[PDB]
């Protein structure tokens, strides 16, 4: 009805990739960053208000991994089917020459959770500022994900979001561009 | 407002 | 990547679904091998409950352990309604008030201004009523949306078009509606 929090963990092999998020409503509340063990939160006001203990987070991959082992022999090693994801590229508001604003990527719908994510000005990568969520669940078990890039917007510059997934054959790329 | 509690993974049998 | 080794996944979801507050609290334990959920507690049944036949050893093993299914059943308190006194006052009870624009655009790309643009963004929660009015009458027809849009930074944005032509002398408004504010927003826009 009203309100929703999820606490979602995976495994992944032969990766040995694992995530653990809080989520209220679609959105994310704070993920565990395995490599540092510490508590990631979402927005810095987070970390204002609440606190998390990340030892719980860490002794829950352990199980998990040892939980996937487990399935992987019992279902005699029938491998995930790569489901390839829809992407879209919008804007954080109307875009006006000169004004600040932050390009969004949208990956969704996709499985496993391992996704190689570009962005290019005018054909070329771009690293400067961008930033990304961890990968965040869905009701069908599926995954989304969201890059970000802040940029000063004009006439001459165009972009690309330039996502490769096992599921798709080509690299799919979603175009943006100033138009008035 | 407070400290958050995950609740715990189980191991299946082996 | 240039790597084509199969892969295997294992995920684990405790959902916590609340009703009017506080005041009716389902949870479930779901957990799931490569996209097919094996297993499910719900604080409904108060036992675990194979999905499919892969899962019904697990069903068995932890329906078993009585300490368990105590934990289990008392999480819908300790767990639950633990996590969202913690969380109210920054969650449910956030607000964002969004920013309104109109500007007009084009269905075709050198055609005549025939879609006015209601932007509505930066705003959270996400439930929203975005209404069009020709001369303060709410137009109903024309309206196209791109639905509910979250950016994944907790705030949401929407676009509603009308498709329409703007004969001049007409006053067109946007008007927003939403929790954040006691009155509705609204923004016209001269032809």
């Amino acid at each position: 009805e009203e309100h929703v929090i999820i606490q979602a963990e995976f495994y992944l092999n032969p990766d040995q990739s694992g995530e653990f998020m809080f989520d209220f409503d679609g959105d994310e509340i704070f993920h565990v960053d395995m490599a540092k063990k510490e508590t990631v939160w979402r927005l810095e006001e987070f970390g204002r208000f609440a606190s998390f203990e990340a030892q719980g987070a860490l002794a829950n991959i352990a199980v998990d991994k040892a939980n996937l082992e487990i399935m992987t022999k019992r279902s005699n090693y029938t491998p995930i089917t790569n489901v390839p994801p829809e992407v879209t590229v919008l804007t954080n508001s109307p875009v006006e020459l000169r004004e600040p604003n932050v390009l969004i990527c949208f990956i969704d719908k996709f499985t496993p959770p391992v996704v190689n994510v570009t962005w290019l000005r005018n054909g070329k990568p771009v690293t400067t500022g961008v930033s990304e969520t961890v990968f965040l669940p869905r009701e069908d078990h599926l995954f989304r994900k969201f890059h970000y890039l802040p940029f000063l917007p004009s006439t001459e510059d165009v972009y690309d979001c330039r996502v490769e997934h096992w599921g798709l054959d080509e690299p799919l790329l979603k175009h943006w561009e100033f138009d008035a | 407002s407070g400290p958050l509690k995950a609740e715990i993974a189980q191991r299946l049998e082996d | 990547m240039g790597d084509t080794r199969p892969r295997f996944l294992w995920q684990l979801k405790f959902e916590c679904h609340f009703f009017n507050g506080t005041e009716r609290v389902r949870l479930l334990e779901r957990c799931i091998y490569n996209q097919e959920e094996s297993v499910r507690f719900d604080s409904d049944v108060g036992e675990y409950r194979a999905v499919t036949e892969l899962g019904r050893p697990d069903a068995e093993y932890w329906n078993s352990q009585k300490d368990l299914l105590e934990q289990r059943r008392a999480a819908v308190d300790t767990y639950c309604r633990h996590n969202y006194g913690v969380g109210e006052s920054f969650t449910v009870q956030r607000r964002v008030e969004p920013k309104v624009t109109v500007y007009p655009s084009k269905t075709q790309p050198l055609q005549h201004h025939n879609l006015l643009v209601c932007s509505v963004s930066g705003f959270y929660p996400g439930s929203i009523e975005v209404r069009w009015f020709r001369n303060g009458q709410e137009e109903k027809a024309g309206v196209v949306s791109t639905g509910l849009i979250q950016n994944g930074d907790w705030t949401f944005q929407t676009l509603v078009m009308l498709e329409t032509v703007p004969r001049s002398g007409e006053v067109y408004t946007c008007q927003v509606e939403h929790p954040s504010v006691t009155s509705p927003l609204t923004v016209e826009w001269r032809a």
